[PDB]
């Protein structure tokens, strides 16, 4: 359990594409899968949002136990019939509300943020939580485009330094941060594809 | 002022002599460990 805190762990998260070869077949590609060293958050504040609400405040406010940052290696070798979605699943020892919220940045700069709403399920003495085939956002579609038809992957890693992700799961009711995640990104060279490291977020 | 939208992007790393995106410390540069550098 490593993206966990003490409500609330991330048991999976992928972004795929999936593809209706006919009514009966289809291929799916993972773009990235989830399914601890520490970094100095001051060392990436300026690659998300800033000032009430944003990560700085955020950790601020705590549980310094909830914050994470995630590098993702992402397999890009994929090619009407197209699905872009984000699957993610969720247990807790406690029944709550909770929302997600994932917003993109550029440079720093909220783009666009996704919200979602999720309840419990009793399942064996604890509650889970899944995000099932959530649709990717036309920007990030669009984005993924974009990366795939520059010429050099050298391109895709400078475009990718200034492009993150930021995800805050929050018991709706109380407003504590459960998980809050921070995404950044670099091109797969792998041939074993998609690949990540998680860290804890820690204040120096 | 720089811009910070989507063809501006793509732009300056397609196209460096007309780009007009803030400028900022490489990620290689920063206080980070190493093996935010080497994948598994
Ligand atoms: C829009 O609504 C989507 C909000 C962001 C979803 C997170 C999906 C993670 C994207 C990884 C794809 C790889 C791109 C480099």
């Amino acid at each position: 359990r490593s993206v966990a805190s003490s409500k609330l762990w991330m048991l999976e998260f992928s972004a795929f594409l999936e593809q209706q070869q006919d009514p009966d077949t289809y291929n799916k590609h993972l773009f990235v899968h989830i399914g601890l060293e520490a970094v100095d958050i001051r060392q990436i504040y300026d690659k998300f949002p800033e000032k009430k609400g944003g990560l700085k405040d955020l950790f601020e406010r705590g549980p310094s136990n909830a914050f994470f940052l995630v590098k993702f290696w992402a397999d890009l070798n994929t090619n009407g019939s197209s699905f872009y979605g984000v699957s993610s699943q969720y247990e807790s020892p406690e029944n709550m509300i909770i929302t997600c919220s994932t917003k993109v940045c550029s440079f720093g700069k909220q783009v666009v943020e996704k919200v979602e709403t999720e309840y419990a399920r009793y399942e064996n003495g604890h509650y889970s939580y899944r995000i099932h085939r959530s649709p990717l956002c036309e920007y990030m579609i669009n984005f993924i485009h974009k990366l795939k038809h520059l010429p050099e992957k050298y391109m895709m890693n400078s475009v990718l330094e200034n492009f993150t992700i930021l995800q805050v799961v929050t018991n709706r009711d109380t407003q504590e941060t459960l998980l809050c995640i921070a995404y950044v990104f670099e091109v797969s060279a792998s041939e074993h594809g998609a690949q990540h490291h998680i860290y804890r977020l820690v204040k120096e | 002022d720089s811009e910070t939208d989507l063809e501006a992007l793509f732009n300056a790393v397609m196209n460096p002599k007309t780009a007009n995106v803030p400028q900022t410390v490489p990620m290689r540069l920063r206080k980070l460990p190493d093996s935010f550098f080497k994948p598994p």
